[PDB]
């Protein structure tokens, strides 16, 4: 069809230099023989430097390269829910075609500073530590940062699973569509994540964009943008989207690899001068749109893996600067049994109380100061008799609250359950409960309330407030259940 | 390994400081009402633990300064190696 | 005479011009991306002359969709921003484009963003104090007119309210105006600030210039200069005092580092650009007092790894005249503004500058508050009973002094209906002298919360 | 249509071919060294197309004696190795030549050593415990049958001894095929393993592929691929359970870093090649079980300078189902295996898979050891007596626990003179449950050092005057 053509003049470790294609665009998709795809990144007078997106071993000097006349773009639509695709939108789950509603360019600009509104709706993760201490709102970017094996993926997966009740409501204003972007992960790790999501019925409303460790560096570089484009399609159609990037460290590594292979100047840690731009361009597309644009939103949960907990490393520093708040996970807390291992002392949500419902805002008001005072007093644990009454009470309350914030994996809690649990903690109803029993106590109480006193949960959920009558009923229920509860040491927990 | 050792020392000094400050406050309380008493054998525990807490604070400060010098120096050396390789390949 | 794109490497664009039409360094060039989805007009800024009629430029927008050989037009000038009273109440990007009203201000006078500081002889040889009317700032950490104030503190400490307060006070007390420079501004937070200033009805008093986080490093590098250019017009041409807010100055330094790396320059210590000090000096030396008018700047400063010896904070603090630290502890006590009186500092709190009486009263306040901080741990763990009687007297006096550092702020009228106060410096000095001497220890503690001078103190004491 | 050597720099050779005869990437080419002392046939692997009909290649053997302008022949294919049941019981090099019986396997089916990993839809997560009989492994880093296991550690902390221990406990009674890949490790160790396997009669079921640390970087880069190709044949063609041992996989990465700048690549952070994660990903993702086809793989991962933040081990961590991390600190205390219980991990250590009791006991052990680590600096400065009573009790318990995690291993008898032991998982769980409750607090801590189960503990205690 009278196509503009060039020729491969050299090729090596996933990069091809192609002479010709004078009218090629920056970032334009290129076709190499055998259905091989590349991306034009370096354009100069002599040739075009192109990142090969796969099957680089097929490339040879002298091969004919065609231009597509199109920058990177991906199909988008409702059909991607429940599917696993690669960064080009192609299914990799072996489940047939995906009917695409339309196509989105990967580099469409973020919503402008006048196309937004303030983040004001909770994005409930179901994790008490996060939903109370560092709440996340719809449109927020909350970084999940920590060393390896600190539970970052677990928190993200729990959030996605927590969206299931919202999905079942059927109301697009409550529904949350989930995108999970796996970058550089082992394929069976992605399979395990998908299995966990399937068990909790989350694949109904979840899409997985996968760029496993065996994928070309171009795919790892592009996967977050693909997930973002899929999510943006929904965001601009009035839907609410939660996108997890697991993890952006791997994407930065892939982009650095590409840049070095393209002989672009390196800076600190050998990253190119636009790695911050890489991540900030990605993460500013997570937004809360104004009502003029449909009021949709996309919430970003980027994951960053630190090494030896050095949050001053280059990429953690960048992503911390970019995001609206940080959940710092720590392996020392994890080994102490504090699971999820969030360091509440350094974790922050700049959206804060605007992202909480009123009931949570109330019951969780004193949590931060109580925990800080507990951390200050922990040195005096063994001298509790020598402590004055106020400090002793603060120590005991802090221990109980720390037990309260503990949560088993794969079990997110509804916001009403979280409110009741934190109410137990912060109203002094755990004071008579032994520390080692708190967890069990809480769970049992929540069971009891759900079995015979559902009206409390119904009131909280429908009104988003804890009424005075509801609070009194809850208190009487707590005291009765306390009569019923058997502490592991045999002591009554009554009064 | 220099920076790792310095960070380990910073953690150790911080823990020592916390324990000594707690002990100084406990000694304050006991005054109103072992061998960590300064030159007593050679109130006194309170003064000795206040001294130890101040010494641990000074140690933490010095170790943190050394750690930041090492952190900056490692960034500079890494960049030097990276840019030297790039230049040699120029 | 138009050039053509020859090389494209991310935001770096090489452009060839005919022999005698090469643009000057820092000239703004215009190119077109015509691909429909990404269609835009690129602004390139000439960074180097490569020889043989080539220039290397930094694109101010992403170059995706740019094609080799497309025409490049020289504007004949550097990046130029609209100036005048019309920029107040409007949001601009680093290039002078209006974001809240595209096309607005295109007909205004336009000033190049690259300007020299005042000539050496035109500088004021003597420091001056910027009386804000806020007790804590005026007494303990006086601000320098034409100086630079570092601002510290995480979210939730009243930082935005403090910024609004300074906008209010510069507008209503000095008859001046404000320019906010969001360097590496989060779009969500830029939108929040725009809406909040409109709600506070201070938007009319302030010009907002946003270089957003998701922009290439060039605009984040130049946005501070753009805001500074608007402030310079206000000071030098309209004869007004200007308050220039920069958030975050470290992001200006880091954008400079990114640009320097993109241009192939070898990094200096700790990876920063070799010209780090020169760039910071060129920015900061333009913020001064000249010919009776001044630009005063409050700058958020990020400290990498909390390492004050790091090259970025080390270079920034060479230019800082005062430091205001906002503490979550103070905020949690309801003391607004939540300025940490012990961590905050000022380089002009000296007898030679603020006078002997001011210095003495301030040092007395600092001493009392420091002793109180020392006694805090004993109070918390063993109880106030353990303290000696003199210690209890000091605790009571210090609690009253720290509550009296609180004030009812102009910007606080929109949350609490009550209006704000402006305490003259002499009144603050005498009030805190009496407080240190112990002439109000009998009055209830709550009498000192959120009031102005001594008349308010008496009124609230009687009302209790 | 043959090429000619144009440039020679160490292990990297530029070869010019006639236009239209440039060999495909990863093709194997042959060149002759005729100098009598060093005479040989170099196998070169095509790394890059430099343009102008020039290819940059990596030599598999030392290039000493190679001359510019000599003929280079394109075999038209990648390096390929023999596959089949015949490779069992024999020792090969990275090129597929049989070392113990030269010329053997020439007529076997041959498979290219470059291969795509399994398709994602064919991948099934593996959650099934592989009991070893080692207390620390079975309690805190339970291994996964058909999963990926790695031993991390600095130089000389016991990775190889533990690899041999796992060959002893797992491979000896294995009902399938074993493949051992010596990747850039000591030739003496390879000879020792060969002899030991022959002695145990495990060799008949084992294919050994060696590329030693004294070989050029190309051989150390490709030996792992050769061994993995043999293993892949056993997984996908013969359809039997496969055991794959690699010692040391880091050498692969290291070899790739040794030729990176000679291949013209700008270095990345910490001197590594920019392609570190990608090459590692190709290789590691080939090392996997697929649905119904099991490969239990065990990899020794060298941690440079004991620095676990180093990019090579940091990038390797993402590829494993279970990681036993060996520590210099533990080693120097005399605790063997020198396992760091706090840093090691396993994806099947959760109540659902291992059961509530095992999970609870493991978590309690970890909590006690973490608290002991936190208290060590205080004990060093202020002494133990300044701890609270509960902390003193915890410290005594933790010292006994950390000692009881050590074990006399079968592979260690050459070093201690003590024969090894095996502890059942149920006994391990019960013993550590008793330890965490303080049931053995009255025995001297020296009673818990380098023993097996509770009967060994009782015997050693009586030897020490306790009971
Ligand atoms: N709340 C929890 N309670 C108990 N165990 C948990 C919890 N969250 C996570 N874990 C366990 O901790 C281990 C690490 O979890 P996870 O894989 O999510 O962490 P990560 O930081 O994402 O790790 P990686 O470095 O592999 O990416 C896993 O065994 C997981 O089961
Ligand atoms: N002086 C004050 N009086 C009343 N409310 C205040 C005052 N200062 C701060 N606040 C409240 O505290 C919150 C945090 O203040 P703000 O400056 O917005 O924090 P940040 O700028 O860090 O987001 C605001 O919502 C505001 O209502
Ligand atoms: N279980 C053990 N018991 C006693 N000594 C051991 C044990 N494991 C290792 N060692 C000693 O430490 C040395 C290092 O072992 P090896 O596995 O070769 O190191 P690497 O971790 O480098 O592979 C051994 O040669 C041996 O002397
Ligand atoms: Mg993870
Ligand atoms: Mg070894």
């Amino acid at each position: 069809e009278r196509e503009e053509i060039g020729t491969v003049i050299d090729a090596g470790d996933g990069i091809a230099h192609v002479e010709g294609l004078p009218s090629v665009m920056t970032q334009e998709l290129l076709e190499f023989p055998g259905g091989v795809l590349g991306v034009a990144l370096n354009l100069d007078e002599h040739s075009v430097g192109a990142v090969i997106l796969g099957e680089f071993e097929k490339i040879e000097e002298g091969q004919q390269v065609k231009r597509t006349g199109e920058v990177l773009s991906v199909p988008v639509g409702d059909a991607f829910l429940g599917r696993v695709v690669n960064p080009l939108g192609q299914p990799i789950d072996g489940q047939g075609d995906i009917a695409a509603e339309t196509r989105r360019a990967l580099e469409l600009q973020a919503p402008s500073v006048v196309q937004r509104q303030s983040v004001s709706e909770p994005l409930q993760t179901g994790i008490k530590a996060i939903d109370a201490m560092t709440p996340i709102g719809r449109g927020q970017r909350q970084l999940i940062i920590g060393d390896r094996k600190t539970g970052k993926t677990a928190v993200c997966v729990d959030t996605i699973l927590n969206q299931r009740e919202a999905w079942l409501t059927g109301d697009p204003k409550q529904q949350v569509r989930c995108v999970y972007v796996a970058i550089g992960q082992k394929g069976t790790t992605i399979a395990s994540v998908k299995r966990a999501l399937e068990e909790g019925g989350a694949m109904e409303y979840t899409t997985i964009v996968a760029a496993p460790a065996s994928d070309a560096a171009g795919f790892k570089w592009l996967a977050p943008y693909t997930g973002s484009a899929i999510g943006q399609h929904w965001m601009y159609n009035g839907k609410h989207v939660l996108i997890v990037f697991d993890d952006l460290s791997k994407q930065a590594d892939a982009y650095r690899a590409i840049s070095l292979l393209l002989r672009r100047p390196p800076g600190r840690e050998a990253f190119p001068g636009d790695v911050f731009y890489l991540h900030s361009r990605l993460l500013e597309r997570c937004a809360k749109l104004s009502d003029e644009l449909g009021g949709g939103s996309m919430t970003g949960l980027p994951i960053i893996e630190t090494k030896a907990n050095d949050i001053s490393a280059f990429i953690p520093t960048n992503v911390i600067s970019i995001t609206d708040g940080q959940c710092f996970l720590e392996s020392d807390l994890f080994n102490q049994g504090v699971r999820p291992a969030i360091n509440v002392g350094v974790s922050v949500s700049r959206v804060g109380g605007a992202a909480q419902i009123k009931a949570m805002k109330e019951v969780a008001g004193s949590l931060r100061l109580d925990l800080s005072q507990y951390r200050e007093l922990e040195a005096f644990a063994a001298f509790a008799s020598d402590l004055d009454a106020a400090s002793k009470a603060q120590l005991d309350r802090g221990a109980r609250l720390v037990e309260l914030l503990k949560q088993p994996q794969y079990s997110p809690l509804a916001v009403e359950e979280q409110v009741v649990a934190i109410f137990l903690g912060t109203q002094g109803h755990l004071d008579s409960v032994p520390v080692e029993d708190v967890q069990r106590f809480e769970s049992e109480l929540l069971e009891h309330v759900k079995a015979s006193h559902s009206d409390i949960f119904d009131g909280i959920r429908e009104t988003k407030k804890l009424s005075e009558e509801a609070e009194e009923k809850l208190v009487s229920v707590i005291n009765e259940f306390k009569k019923g509860f058997q502490a592991s040491d045999g002591s009554s927990v009554v009064v | 390994a220099t920076l790792r050792e310095l960070r380990g020392r910073i953690r150790s000094a911080g823990s020592i400081k916390k324990i000594t400050k707690a002990q100084e406050l406990i000694a304050t309380s006991r005054i109103a009402k072992r061998g960590l008493c300064g030159a007593y054998n050679a109130a006194s525990r309170r003064r000795a633990m206040k001294s130890a807490t101040d010494n641990a604070d000074d140690l933490i400060k010095a170790l943190t300064l050394a750690a930041n010098r090492e952190r900056q120096a490692q960034i500079t050396q890494e960049i030097s190696e990276i840019v030297g390789g790039a230049n040699a390949l120029a | 005479t138009a050039g053509r794109v020859v090389r494209i490497t991310g935001p770096v664009v090489d452009v060839e011009f005919p022999r005698g039409s090469v643009p000057e360094l820092f000239n703004a060039l215009h190119a077109e991306i015509t691909f429909g989805a990404l269609a835009k007009t690129l602004t390139l800024e000439v960074a180097q002359h490569l020889g043989d009629s080539l220039v290397r430029c930094i694109s101010m927008q992403p170059t995706d969709g740019l094609v080799r050989g497309v025409e490049v037009t020289d504007t004949g000038a550097s990046i130029s921003v609209p100036v005048g009273d019309g920029v107040k109440g409007h949001v601009f990007n680093a290039l002078g484009d209006c974001l809240d009203d595209p096309g607005y201000g295109k007909d205004f006078e336009h000033w190049s963003i690259h300007r020299k500081p005042p000539a050496f002889s035109d500088l004021e040889p003597r420091t001056e104090m910027l009386e804000t009317g806020l007790k804590v700032v005026d007494l303990l950490t006086p601000y320098v007119r034409g100086g630079k104030i570092a601002l510290f503190g995480g979210a939730g400490v009243g930082k935005t309210v403090l910024i609004q307060e300074m906008i209010n006070r510069i507008a209503r007390n000095f008859g001046g105006t404000s320019v906010f420079a969001g360097v590496g501004e989060r779009t969500r937070e830029g939108n929040d600030l725009w809406v909040e200033l409109a709600d506070a009805n201070v938007l009319k008093d302030t010009a907002l210039v946003f270089g957003q986080m998701d922009e290439p490093p060039g605009t984040r590098m130049r946005v501070a200069l753009s805001a500074l250019t608007m402030a310079e017009f206000f000071r030098d041409e309209q004869g007004q005092d200007v308050l220039l807010f920069i958030d975050n100055i470290f992001r200006f330094t880091q954008a400079g580092s990114e640009v320097s790396t993109l241009l192939g320059r070898m990094p200096s210590a700790v990876g920063y650009q070799p010209t780090l000090a020169d760039e910071m000096g060129e920015l900061q030396e333009r913020i001064t007092s000249t010919r009776g008018r001044s630009i005063t700047s409050m700058q958020a400063v990020y400290v990498p790894a909390d390492d004050y010896t790091d090259p970025a904070p080390a270079t920034t603090f060479a230019h800082l005249d005062a430091t205001t630290e906002l503490s979550r502890a103070v905020f949690s006590k309801g003391i607004f503004p939540a300025v940490d009186p012990l961590a905050s500092s000022s380089t002009i709190l000296d007898p030679a500058i603020v006078g002997d009486e001011h210095y003495r009263v301030a040092q007395e306040v600092i001493r009392i508050l420091q002793r109180y901080k020392d006694l805090q741990d004993i109070i918390a763990i063993l109880g106030i009973d353990e303290l000696s009687e003199e210690d209890k007297q000091l605790v009571n006096r210090a609690r009253r002094i720290e509550r009296f550092l609180s004030q009812n702020m102009m910007a606080a009228e929109q949350f609490t209906g009550q209006p704000g106060s402006t305490v003259p410096l002499k009144e603050t000095i005498e009030a805190f002298d009496k407080l240190t001497k112990g002439e109000f220890d009998h009055l209830p503690e709550q009498a000192f919360f959120l009031i102005g001078g001594l008349d308010d103190l008496a009124k609230k004491a009687e009302s209790l």
